């Protein structure tokens, strides 16, 4: 069985930690859900 | 059970001890989260019980005592938060400019942050704090690296 815990509230925070790009993927999605790249 | 708004974590004990399967968002007394995190199936809080409302495979999203909530957008230029759950881990809020995943149907933000699928459920937030959609289905990339979808539902 399940369960759920709180974690935090949902709220934006200054000055967090800043990182990660930004990809422009060409991706399909299937029927199940799943995404995968197209070339 | 527990029914005040904020990011909650989604558990096991099906597995070894208690195990993170997911995460979810709960607003206006309605939990939101992944459908590959909890497979539709019941879920507990406390002495509360949780039952699925609404789901669909394809948009890989499920809803639990009421309709989808969610309707903030990415307005496609902005930077995001992730607030990230990790597995045994203090929720982090991680700050990034989305990428784009191109389809045959339209354009969606994507964000390309590492974190176990334990992770997958988590909130992404635009700059006044509305949940714009969450994070945990996407795709590997050639290094083993992770972009996900910014995956957000319709509300009624
Ligand atoms: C590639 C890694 C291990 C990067 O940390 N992440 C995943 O494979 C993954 C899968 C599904 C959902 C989420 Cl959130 C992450």
């Amino acid at each position: 069985d399940m369960y759920i815990e709180r974690a935090g509230d949902i709220t934006w925070e200054k000055d967090a930690e800043v990182t990660g790009n930004s990809p422009r993927l060409d991706v399909a999605l299937d029927e199940s859900g799943d995404f995968s790249l197209v070339e | 059970g527990e029914t005040t708004d904020g990011v909650y974590r989604v558990m096991t004990r099906r597995l070894l001890g208690s195990t993170q399967v997911g995460v979810g968002v709960m607003q206006e007394g309605v939990f939101h989260t992944m459908w590959h995190v909890t497979k539709g199936a019941a879920l507990r809080s406390g002495e509360g019980r949780l039952d699925p409302y609404w789901g669909d495979v394809k948009q890989d999203l499920v809803s639990y005592c009421g309709p989808w909530k969610l309707d903030a957008a990415w307005d496609g230029l902005s930077e995001v938060q992730l607030l990230a759950v990790p597995p045994g881990e203090r929720a982090k809020n991680i700050q990034t400019l989305p990428g784009i995943f191109k389809t045959k149907d339209g354009d969606i933000g994507a964000v390309a942050l590492d974190y176990p699928a334990g992770t997958s459920g988590s909130p992404i937030l635009d700059k006044c704090g509305r949940v714009i959609g969450l994070y945990g289905n996407g795709v590997v990339i050639k290094n083993g690296s992770y972009v996900s979808a910014i995956t957000q539902g319709k509300r009624e």
